[PDB]
């Protein structure tokens, strides 16, 4: 399952 | 001037936040990061005991001493921008990388980090700063002394004790009453937030992507986590804010005892 950043 | 004090290495990141750079300081090698943000991406000013981005008052509030927050040196204006010089650990690697590359972390490993963690925000608000942007993205680990070091206070506020109607931190950290109601109050979501990253450490990632998760109520654990652990995140997690754990209530949980000292932390899960 994908992991991503999320931008603030 | 700037350009003859310190020496400008890599850049270590860019966004929303602006651009950051590894650096030196000439005078004595000190290690710092070199934080550059533009003027007109500013949206919150202060004034300091000069008008300067809210983001360099909030972190002269939280400078003094030692603490688990990034130092801010100094600061430059410029024409079209503001210069952040921070003090810079080394060898660091941040917390979002860090759980990427590890998973889901031991259940004592993510209670010596959230305690840091703790620690940190306990600071801010001391302070009278809040952070509003908590994830592990803003937190550094310092490999070799096993340190957390909280950064990017570029989406803070001076804490109050009256509701806040703005926020621009990051939304799968934020509480439902922001989602639901543009409307939150600073010490309840910060608690949300920090349930979120214990989540987060102790599972493998966030509990929520989307806004009907976060507003729902129910947490899946797709990891087995013990019983505390899962009590203190659905605690952290509760959709009334007022059902929300105080900082001491949190630190008196029974998962929270026996903490790791930062040295033991190093030496058994990182060095
Ligand atoms: N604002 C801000 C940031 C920031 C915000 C969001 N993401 C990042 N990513 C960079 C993370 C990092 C930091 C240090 C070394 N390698 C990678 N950085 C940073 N502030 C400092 C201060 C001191 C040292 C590093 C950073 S990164």
């Amino acid at each position: 399952r994908k992991r991503r950043r999320h931008p603030s | 001037p700037l350009e003859s004090q310190y020496q400008v290495g890599p850049l270590l990141g860019s966004g929303g936040f602006g651009s950051v750079y590894s650096g030196i300081r000439v005078s004595d090698n000190l290690p710092v990061a070199i934080k550059h943000v533009e003027k007109d991406r500013i949206s919150d000013w202060g004034e300091l005991p000069t008008r300067v981005p809210m983001e360099v008052v909030l972190l002269k509030k939280v400078s003094s001493g030692f603490s688990g927050v990034i130092r801010l040196l100094d600061w430059f204006e410029r024409p079209d921008s503001f210069v952040l010089i921070l003090e810079r650990p080394e060898p660091v690697q941040d917390l979002f990388d860090f759980i990427t590359e590890r998973g889901a972390l031991q259940e004592e490993l993510a209670r010596s980090f959230f305690w840091q963690v703790l620690e940190a925000v306990r600071h801010c608000h001391n302070c009278g700063v809040l952070h509003r942007d908590i994830k592990d993205e803003n937190i550094l680990i310092d490999l070799n002394r096993g340190e957390l070091k909280l950064i990017d206070f570029g989406s803070g506020a001076l804490l109050k004790d009256t509701v806040y109607t703005d926020f621009d931190g990051t939304r799968v950290y934020s509480p439902p009453e922001w989602i639901r109601y543009h409307r939150y109050h600073g010490r309840s979501a910060a608690v949300w937030s920090l349930g979120i990253l214990l989540y987060d450490m102790v599972c493998g990632d966030i509990p929520f992507e989307h806004d009907e998760e976060i507003i729902g109520g129910q947490v899946f654990f797709r990891q087995r986590v013990s019983s505390e652990c899962q009590h203190l995140i659905r605690w952290c997690l509760a959709l009334r804010p007022s059902d929300r754990p105080t900082f001491e209530e949190i630190q008196n949980h029974p998962w929270m005892q026996d903490v790791l000292l930062p040295q033991e932390t190093a030496e058994i899960h990182l060095h």
